[PDB]
């Protein structure tokens, strides 16, 4: 769930 | 130019030159600073503020030049 530094997915784990 | 915002609820590259005279990067950490590194959280401003303590923020006017790491292509 977030648009981090690797990943823009809403991924939770 | 246009920029991203991760901190408001989705993302997404609106212009912003009422104020804001480019956009801008920031990155800090989330509920708990994960081993994945900070977060992405651009959007707009009228100068690269913030710069004493820890926040990264950045900065970008082009069309939108926010771009950060999300859609690992390859």
């Amino acid at each position: 769930m977030r648009y981090y530094e690797s990943s823009l997915k809403s991924y939770p784990d | 130019i246009v920029c991203h915002t991760t901190a408001t609820s989705p993302i997404s590259a609106v212009t912003c030159p009422p104020g804001e005279n480019l956009c801008y990067r920031k990155m800090w950490c989330d509920a708990f600073c994960s081993s994945r590194g900070k977060v992405v959280e651009l959007g707009c401003a009228a100068t690269c503020p913030s710069k004493k303590p820890y926040e990264e923020v950045t900065c970008c006017s082009t069309d939108k030049c926010n771009p950060h790491p999300k859609q690992r292509p390859g």
